[PDB]
């Protein structure tokens, strides 16, 4: 019943979902070894969304991990929660794809893809009634981005009905750790445009940002940017997992957030967010929850939204609140704000109420936004794309690799065209 | 005899269907596991030796809000065919619920409710509920009250909806959907109560002195309009109405059924020890703006048909002397072609109180249903809405993309607009 | 460029647009569909099957009447993907082989027909059934006022001497019907 | 700007395309 | 080059309207 | 896997494997008898019990530099096959080291070198160590790099060589071959770290505090600059940097392939007291212009990618803050064309420390590898040496009578030249 097939690939994304392993794990209540230790019954009604049951009262995630070079496989193999997964959905290669977006689409990701597609076409026919994709990857390297975008054009081409998120991380100009960044991303946004049916652009700056600013904590690792991913990922689906008093699955977040076919460029949001010290000065509540939440300080990617529009907003609230609250919370939101928000849309923000906390807290929410100032994120890499493409570049790696100019041309302006639309949106 | 069937569809019918359900066993002394330690059979049937079914049909295209209910406390009550659950939601998409995701459930919700109709001798109507801004509850609801229309006809389809607030919104594609299903509340449907959620919240934090009310909260007040509703089948009382009387009364032409409900008096139980709730005071609260379930202004428009159902401890003398009174109010204005505009039915049982609530147990209790004309109001702002989203052409890839076609959004505009100015002109004098 | 949705519509008649017929092949109503000018505005994709059925036998009949054999006219949704797939890599083809001359084709374009980004695309669909006939009705020895007319001119004075000669050849070219017909 | 000679190119086309059209009919009416 | 323009378009649609 | 086959050719190729091999053994835990009491396999193939044996090819045409390491303390490491030797070396002769002497021996290292990279799975290249102004160094590895590049194909080739200084030349013929060397460098090597012995003395003198150091300093320097390169690949750590990868972001275009090779920090054992030698002043230190290993000033180019490989006590945050500071500098400029022009690779073993070194120990390292335009500057004036002999035919009969020709002088003249003039162009903006 609506089961959920998870997909990563690259080390950013093979981290991101062990850590998002972790958390669900810790949320159905499946202790390392896979078995259920909880003690509500609801957690066991719907575990079934992400967890295989094998024989012994034993749980095995629905999830294929895939790579081009075995040092992830054995990194996730061997951290914590990290015995779960099955033996047989590590697909891996033997080289690595060197940060060449050539090398993952078109000579080796191709020869392993097959595998990847036979993986998921076994654990997708295992399932009852799938509902949809996750890939969680990276958009600056070569196994990550280009693996992942032929993957998903395979997957698409074989299950054309069903639903298709990514939890994409983006690049940023300020925290570059790469030369050829630029190409890869222009190359990734492309297909992207075409194949995905929900884009959850995140951005490595934006969250290194929420851990110094809001949690003020002096030293981050990647270990809190994967936990705060994590966070919004789990949070998009406890609706699927568990009971509330207004449920929303991804196909009517899907049909919410996305007016027109080409605008499904999301950013994402989480709250509460504290730091230790300032938490027993804060009262959790709902205007306190939306405050946060619709605060341009804390969103999950490197775009500020006083620039632009909110086409749409999603607010996925969880606990035992009123609807009179959220409902009020909401309108006063728009009111007060009626700039920041496109008037041939009457009530922007989607809501819904799921009836059980997250891990810890009482009552939590996560933030879905559609604007119109995602656009500024592309701009940016147009503009560092140009500046290279000109002189071209690095260019002959890509071009040894078997692609092609004629393909950076049209990538270039069909994510120039992407960015037409929004700003013509926009008004 | 004189029994009904309710069909409760979507997520919001079936949790208003869990506290209506959860209402009429309080009334009739049935436990939650069927057995009762007569008028119960408008509602439940007799299934042998002591065990009280109900007549009602749970859908859903999704399986979550129907397994609440299997789990709950009320398992041993529904018996498991009635509680009818698909595998994928409709999606917030009108097309989906009717044409692509619903054709599949179809014929198994309507082989339970022949297997129900065959049951009963007396069948009066279908009640039914849902929710006019959501997916299922708008689109598999015009399949199903098609379907039901064909089959048996001229029987009456009585239908309780969640209709849109202004401000107060949770989807975005909502008033498209919204717009879909009028195209058969038109035709399907012979008398539509429609209630908005915006109002209910306002009632609450008035009345109650509920600050933070919930959908529970909402669910038991559209529960006890029902209750009210029904009460002259399954009790006895002074001036009984039935369904059809009901109907010949409240719909003046065919086109015009779509009346507002209210009900007194609701206070929380502490206002109450101070407030001398007589017959007069609760009837004139029914037509105070501020009491309505609807957020509209009913010294907007003037008033066509009313219907006043008392409940409790209440005696003919004054019911004609509160009547006199509000006949003696101008800013309660009428029509000129209804010189006489109220019926009344009177009934011995007064109100219960479900454990929990937030209603005092009082007396008398009074649901008003008055066709009036300042609904227009609402229909319009809706529309509205529609021609900003629709004049871009947003979203309606997603419908055009799941069977459906253009022409039906301007068919469904078009009736809108023929809708409300049919309002606008039955409204006018001569 | 508000004379793209302009000399396309008159292109449209050039290849001899007649609603009524093309939208009988189609076996739906006219009143349902608008056609002419400002019908690609906005998504409409019964106009667009239209249109790019007409545009496509115009140029076109058996290999149109084989590519579009299973497709057409595609009323239901499991036969659409049929005709969505066989447009699609036509025209990636025929934008391949003239290259800058054409915008890329998207399939994209295709899951919602409307906006300047059809309109764009449309035109110079027209455009280029309009040359593929001018390269075939045109006489073999006059072949090469197809290729005159690929040569992308960027002087105004000359575009006004064509422009002339066309015209003057159109008044004689009328008139000379006019004497065939009555004498 | 380049919409006006395009303008006329197209304008060109238009009056070349008609012009072979007819041509090519009233060859075949007059025999 | 606005005049020919318009001399030629009217040429144009009046000519189609010919049976 | 991921297994490299280090070549050391000619003397100082010898002496500096010498020392790299002493540190990679101290680093796995490894005896100088090979016994060890996983990472490992990139640098030594495991034989029968518990015995490694380093996957190195030592070559020379001189047998006393072999036969101390054949007498050492490590003549039980590598198995006798692999020190490759003849009788009489080239004095100082490119013809001698690549056509007279070259071809005896060339088959031999060949047929040990492919028993090599059979016994490899994982094969990621050739980390050739040799230098310019020797007869071997020059020659036989100019022949050896043909003969790899004709046998082994796409696998990417690494040369660590020992460039001329501008002022202190111990050789007189040196530029002569330093000039043939470049018609082989430019085709058939991927990446080529020339490193100059006069910049580290004046890093040895200034930093280490060492008032006249030898080679084994040198030597020691020059290792831990190549234990930093792969140490991404035998330890794990945050971000990992393969050898294609380094290649990706390091090269522009093919004909670009002369980084600068630099390290941070390399302090006494007694100044590093009262430094603290954090991340920023390291990154900062890696930028200035007499931290360099090769006499030139970065000041008078442009960058135009950079390699920061990390190794340590190294958290990201910090990393990217220096990384800031970098930017915002103004004397550190790049060329417009690269607008995101630095690598970052993290690894968590920390640098080990020989004993009887001349290094500290530290807690972070940094090895940055950059290409600059300013390298240029190099080639310059060594090419102008080269022009002032070949300006009286001196010393060329040597050459002429070994089967050398005038004509490829004047060839590797152009090609030198022609090398120039793309750094310059490649170095001006739009
Ligand atoms: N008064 C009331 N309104 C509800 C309730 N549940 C949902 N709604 C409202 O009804 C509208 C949404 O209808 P849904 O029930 O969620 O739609 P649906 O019938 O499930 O169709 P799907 O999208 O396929 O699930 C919103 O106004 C909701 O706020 C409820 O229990 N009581
Ligand atoms: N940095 C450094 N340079 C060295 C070392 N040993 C020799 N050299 C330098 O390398 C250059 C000479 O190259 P050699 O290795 O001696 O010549 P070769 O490879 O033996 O070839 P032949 O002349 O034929 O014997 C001079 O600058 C030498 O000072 C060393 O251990 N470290
Ligand atoms: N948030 C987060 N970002 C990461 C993590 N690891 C890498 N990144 C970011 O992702 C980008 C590179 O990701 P990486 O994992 O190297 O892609 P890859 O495709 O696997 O790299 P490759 O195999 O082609 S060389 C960088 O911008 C880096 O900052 C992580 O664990 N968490
Ligand atoms: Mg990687
Ligand atoms: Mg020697």
């Amino acid at each position: 019943m609506r089961e959920i097939v998870h997909i990563q690939a690259g080390q950013c994304g093979n981290q991101i979902g062990a850590k998002f392993w972790e958390v669900i794990s810790d949320e159905h209540g499946i202790d390392p070894t896979g078995s259920y230790h909880g003690d509500s019954d609801l957690q066991l009604e719907r575990i079934n969304v992400y967890y295989n049951e094998a024989t012994g009262n034993k749980y095995v995630p629905r999830a294929i991990l895939v790579d081009l070079e075995p040092g992830t496989m054995d990194s996730v193999r061997s951290g914590p929660f990290g015995q779960i997964f099955r033996p047989d959905n590590f697909v891996f290669g033997q080289s690595g794809a060197g940060n060449n977006w050539a090398k993952g689409h078109y000579t080796e990701g191709a020869e392993l893809v097959d595998s990847v597609l036979d993986v998921v076409r076994k654990e997708s026919e295992s399932c009852d009634c799938l509902q949809g994709f996750q890939l969680t990857h990276s958009l600056g390297g070569g196994t990550g981005s280009g693996m992942g975008t032929l993957l998903i054009s395979k997957i698409r081409e074989e299950y054309p009905d069903r639903i298709m998120n990514t939890f994409s991380v983006m690049p940023s100009p300020k925290v570059s750790d790469t030369v050829v960044e630029p190409y890869n991303a222009t190359l990734s946004v492309h297909q992207l445009v075409e194949n995905t049916d929900e884009t959850y652009c995140i951005d490595n700056e934006a969250l290194y940002d929420i851990c110094f600013r809001t949690l003020k904590l002096t030293t981050p690792t990647y270990g809190d940017l994967n936990h705060l991913v994590s966070a919004t990922m789990s949070g998009v689906t406890t609706c699927l997992r568990f009971p509330g008093q207004l449920n929303a699955d991804l196909r009517k977040l899907a049909v919410n957030m996305v007016p027109f076919p080409r605008l499904h460029f999301f950013m994402p949001g989480f709250a509460p967010l504290t730091s230790r010290g300032s938490q027993q000065y804060r009262a959790l509540t709902v205007p306190e929850l939306t405050q946060q939440m619709f605060d341009s300080k804390n969103m999950m990617a490197a775009c500020d939204p006083r620039h632009g529009r909110y086409l749409t907003v999603a607010a996925i609230f969880r606990g035992r609140m009123s609807m009179k609250e959220v409902d009020e919370q909401m309108l006063n939101v728009q009111n007060k704000n009626s700039s920041y928000f496109v008037e041939w849309i009457p009530n922007n923000v989607k809501t819904a109420v799921c009836d059980i906390p997250p891990r810890g807290l009482k009552m939590s929410a996560t933030f879905i936004g559609n604007s119109t100032a995602i656009q500024e994120l592309f701009k940016r890499i147009s503009e560092q794309f140009t500046a290279m493409f000109r002189r071209k570049a690095f260019l002959h790696w890509y071009t040894g690799e078997g692609m092609d100019e004629m393909e950076f041309t049209e990538a270039e302006s069909n994510m120039n065209d992407l960015v037409s639309e929004y700003q013509q949106y926009q008004d | 005899m004189r029994e009904c069937i309710s069909i409760h569809v979507g997520q919001a019918g079936v949790q208003i269907g869990n506290a209506c359900w959860e209402l009429y066993c309080l009334e009739h002394g049935i436990q939650p596991d069927g057995q009762m330690p007569d008028s119960f059979n408008t509602f439940f049937s007799e299934t042998g030796a002591g065990k009280h079914v109900p007549r009602a049909v749970f859908v859903d295209l999704e399986p979550t809000v129907i397994d609440e209910v299997r789990t709950g406390t009320y398992r041993q009550l529904f018996h498991p065919e009635q509680l009818i659950t698909g595998k994928e939601d409709a999606a917030n998409n009108y097309a989906r619920g009717h044409y692509t995701i619903g054709k599949e459930i179809i014929d198994l919700v309507l082989d339970r409710i022949r297997k129900l109709a065959d049951q009963c001798t007396g069948l009066q109507g279908f009640l039914v509920f849902h929710s006019f801004g959501g997916g299922t509850g708008s689109g598999f609801t015009s399949l199903l009250m098609e379907r039901l229309s064909v089959d048996y006809g001229k029987k009456s389809k009585l239908e309780f909806s969640i209709y849109p607030a202004p401000q107060v919104s949770t989807a975005v594609v909502e008033p498209y959907n919204s717009i879909l299903t009028t195209h058969t509340t038109l035709e399907h449907s012979d008398c539509a109560f429609m209630v908005d959620n915006e109002a209910i919240y306002d009632i609450c934090r008035r009345n109650l002195d509920i600050e933070r009310p919930t959908y529970t909260n909402l669910n038991r007040l559209i529960s006890q309009i029902v209750s009210s509703i029904t009460a002259s089948l399954r009790f006895d009382g002074a001036l009984n109405v039935d369904l059809t009387e009901f109907q010949t009364n409240l719909v003046p032409y065919p086109r015009i059924h779509f009346p507002l409900a209210t009900y007194a008096p609701v206070i929380s139980a502490e206002k109450a020890y101070h407030e001398q709730l007589s017959v007069a005071e609760i009837t004139n609260a029914c037509f105070e703006p501020a009491n309505q379930m609807v957020k509209c202004d009913p010294r907007h428009g003037k008033y066509m048909a009313c219907c006043l159902l008392y409940r409790g401890d209440v005696v003919p003398k004054d019911v004609n002397a509160a009547i006199a009174t509000i006949k003696t109010k101008r800013s309660i204005q009428f029509v000129d072609w209804c010189p006489t505009g109220f019926k009344v039915g009177i009934n011995y049982q007064p109100p219960t109180v479900v454990p929990g609530g937030d209603l005092a147990k009082v007396q008398r209790a009074v649901c008003m249903l008055s066709n009036t004309t300042a609904i227009a109001e609402a229909w319009a702002r809706l529309d509205h809405k529609f021609d900003l989203m629709y004049a871009k052409r947003a979203f309606v890839h997603w419908y055009v993309g799941e069977g459906m076609e253009e022409g039906e959004f301007s068919e469904a505009r078009e009736d809108m607009a023929a809708l409300e100015k049919d309002y606008e002109e039955v409204g006018v004098d001569s | 460029l508000a004379w793209q949705r302009e000399h396309m519509w008159l292109a449209l008649q050039g290849l001899g647009f007649e609603s009524g017929a093309e939208a009988a092949n189609a076996g739906k109503t006219l009143v349902h569909v608008t056609f002419g000018v400002n019908m690609f505005d906005k998504p409409n994709k019964d106009a667009f099957y239209v249109v790019f059925h007409f545009l496509f036998g115009k140029l076109d009949n058996v290999r149109c009447k084989e590519v579009f054999r299973y497709c057409w006219p595609p009323l239901d949704k499991k036969r659409d993907a049929e005709f969505r797939k066989a447009c699609c890599e036509w025209l990636k083809k025929i934008s391949d082989e003239v290259g800058a001359g054409f915008p890329q084709v998207v399939a994209s374009i295709f899951l919602s027909p409307g906006g300047p980004k059809f309109v764009h695309l449309l035109y110079h669909f027209a455009r280029y059934v309009m040359l593929q006939h001018i390269k075939r009705d045109a006489d073999a020895g006059n072949v090469f006022i197809s290729e005159a007319l690929q040569s992308k001119i960027q002087d105004p004075q000359k575009a006004l001497a064509r422009n002339k000669l066309a015209r003057q050849k159109y008044l004689k070219v009328l008139q000379k019907e006019n004497l065939v017909i009555e004498e | 700007p380049e919409d006006m000679v395009e303008m006329i190119e197209s304008q060109t086309l238009l009056l070349t395309y008609l012009t072979i059209k007819m041509q090519k009919n009233l060859f075949r009416l007059e025999e | 080059v606005v005049t020919c323009i318009r001399e030629n378009e009217e040429l144009l649609k009046e000519l189609f309207s010919s049976p």
